[PDB]
């Protein structure tokens, strides 16, 4: 049981992986995307 | 005395990790459906900084 | 008596071996749930960041519309015992882990789902515009 | 609510592509798919809500195939995994294998590999479960460990080329079933992390190599498993399996039944392992008949 | 499906900048080098649809180095990563060495130091295993630890010191390496989920200060790990400590060579040890080079 555990932990960490590298990729073009609607709110005045 | 208390605790700890096993098959779970809805995310922020980015070019 | 002695002997033997090999077995599972649970404290720290976004989004585009044998069978039992030891306190701790991670786990998928129905709101707004 | 039937209806009239000198006046038909689209998603939803799972699951599909004609390829993947979810919970394992196909189709075309192999595992686990199409399976598991291979995915590979080798070894081929088994050990070479599968690992493939009858392929195997992985060498697989090399080179079919029996008494044989034995032994016994 | 080929040409004639006369009248650049990257990227995930890696990751080079060049940086480092991924599935560790390279000095450069330290330990992975640069790798593990101590990720940081001390340890480096181990002690000192790489830290500091001829050094840290680790106190790794400090205080070779057998007996040892222990005992037979 001890084995089937740590088999499961293996398949997790891609899931762990995958969630930091989206996550990061979704702040980053949120970051992105509130600077171009500061910029429009900028040009709009 | 020592062995059959031995036993005892080999058991116990059996039981544990049973529970154990069961609790990493729920995280192995809600871990799959994380990665569906970040993948969502990623793709809905992307989305997002595009449309940010063509209205600031329509205003300018 | 004496085959049944032997018998015992490198039974102990089997049994401390898979033992100390179970022992390995936890500890790297524990070892890699401390990188997962560090890998989910990012990722709990850009969704919150990623809230504070969506809230500037909001108010954003909101302006935007509105603009011998006997000794070793004993020795072998001895660490046996203690490895079996050093194994229930890994059990219950994974338990432990598991049970915190599980939790954080559950909030991170709402936050989640929260963010993706706001930032898909946003769009759907900016494409008016 | 809305009924679902009509939103069908009003999603088959939209979807009509514009024919003749009506072509001339209106804009790109798109725009028309993407509505009956959105039709057939809400009545899908109705029947979901419905649990009248199946019916969803056609709605669905209606749904990706007209956005696939507005050229919307994501979004009809994603409706295709829908519909997938709608029938496998509905029981319509058929529908459901068209569904995945439909929807890794569209993941491949976009290069989102990892998510077509993700897709085409869960297709090739219909197959053996359900429909018991264990080739097609088979093909399934196989690609997926390559698509997974070529993603770096170790673990998820292993998974896959798991499974295709288990059912490769239960259909007859057990020479490729070796082969896989031979590529998943040096996969988990030096990776702490797997050696318990190692050990497993060795002994599956020895015990194909004597359902081929090349006793001195189990040997080789063996001796292999011996040097390279110190836990293997000591362990009761790496023993069973000198154990079943003796006795298959023998000819001596009650001995490996003992030491089957053996082996069963402190590790259970699962049904795979039985097979496989009961195949060693039905060659032994096959080549005293000749003898005989 | 479009030829990659042509793709590539039709990129690398639209990469070409504006100059001279043409350039007071042509738009900025950055749109030119997008569509230059737009069509690098689609030839790109053909050549991967063709498993033809290697061109896959070229055009990902070409598309980043495009992209830098437009300004869009993290697009640039994201295909870097795509780079490294068809390099190194490519079999190609030098290009996905220089992948790994860009990504990290692109991150670096953004703040995200997270992912720098990520890729500097994937990329001294590489290095040791494929390309054995280990003075390198030992360095790329060094700086991952080290931006991982300011990200506060504990285990990466400890993860890399370990794998930092051993190349350092193993490559004649002992002082450095025992210094390393002292900072793993005193991060993983106090934590019940690294009590065991603690039991393992103070004897490696032992073992790598007794390869540097100072054996009140390993003695001193002995007593440390008795007096600061209980856990230590009773283990086995502090009577084997204690025994090679009291082995090399007699300069008796042979009861050297017995530990090592009964630690042997018990514990199988590992290669890193090994090699610490022969320079042991290599270093009583230099001993005894200098006793005549």
């Amino acid at each position: 049981l001890f084995n089937d555990m740590e088999e499961l932990v293996i398949e997790q960490q891609e899931n762990v992986d995958v969630i930091d590298k989206n996550v990061e990729d979704a702040q980053l073009d949120v970051e992105q995307g509130v600077g171009h609607t500061d910029k429009a709110v900028k040009s709009a005045r | 005395s020592r062995t059959a208390e031995l036993q005892a605790e080999i058991d116990d700890t059996v039981g544990i990790m049973r529970d154990n096993i069961n609790k990493v098959a729920e995280r192995g779970e809600r871990l799959t459906s994380i990665e569906d809805k970040a993948d969502n995310l990623a793709v809905s922020a992307q989305g997002f900084k595009r449309g940010a980015n063509r209205v600031r070019k329509a205003m300018w | 008596i004496k085959f049944t002695k032997q018998s015992s002997v490198a039974s102990t033997r089997n049994t401390l071996k898979m033992a100390q090999d179970a022992e390995r077995a936890g500890m790297n599972t524990l070892g890699m749930l401390g990188h997962q649970s560090e890998q989910l404290n990012n990722v709990e720290g850009n969704l919150d960041l990623m809230k504070v976004q969506n809230k500037v989004a909001d108010e954003k585009v909101a302006e935007l519309k509105k603009l011998e044998m006997e000794l070793e069978i004993d020795r072998n039992l001895d660490q046996i015992q203690q490895v079996s030891n050093r194994l229930k306190k890994m059990a219950l701790t994974t338990g432990k882990e598991l049970d915190s991670q599980q939790k954080r786990l559950n909030n991170i998928e709402e936050s989640t789902d929260d963010l993706d129905i706001n930032l898909h709101m946003n769009t759907n707004r900016l494409a008016g515009i | 609510m809305s009924d679902p039937v009509e939103l069908l209806k009003r999603a088959e009239k939209k979807g009509v592509p514009s024919s003749g000198f009506m072509k001339l006046f209106s804009g790109s038909d798109s725009y028309k798919f993407e509505e009956a689209a959105d039709l057939c998603v809400q009545a899908a939803t109705i029947y979901r809500l419905r649990k009248e799972l199946n019916l969803a699951g056609d709605s669905f599909l209606k749904a990706a195939d007209y956005q696939k004609k507005a050229g919307n390829e994501d979004e009809a993947g994603n409706t295709y995994v829908e519909a997938y979810k709608c029938f496998k919970s509905g029981g319509n394992s058929v529908n459901a294998v068209d569904s995945l196909e439909n929807a890794i189709q569209i993941f491949t075309h976009r290069g989102q590999f990892r998510r077509g192999a993700n897709f085409k595992f869960e297709l090739g686990e219909i197959l053996e479960n359900d429909l018991h199409d264990y080739a097609k399976a088979i093909d399934c598991y196989e690609l997926a460990g390559e698509w997974y291979a070529q993603d770096q995915s170790v673990a998820l590979s292993n998974k896959c080329f798991i499974k295709c080798a288990d059912l490769k070894a239960l259909d007859g081929q057990y020479i490729e079933a070796s082969d896989i088994y031979s590529k998943l050990i040096k996969s988990s070479m030096g990776n702490r992390l797997s050696q318990w599968s190692l050990k497993d690992y060795f002994l599956k493939k020895g015990l194909c190599q004597l359902a081929a009858t090349d006793a001195v392929a189990a040997a080789r195997t063996l001796q292999e498993g011996q040097s390279e992985d110190p836990n293997f060498a000591d362990s009761r697989e790496s023993n069973f399996l000198k154990s079943l090399i003796d006795a298959v080179n023998e000819g001596d079919s009650e001995q490996l039944s003992e030491h089957c029996k053996e082996f069963d008494n402190f590790m259970r044989l699962d049904k795979w392992k039985i097979t496989i034995l009961n195949k060693i032994k039905e060659s032994i016994q096959q080549q005293e008949d000749d003898l005989l």
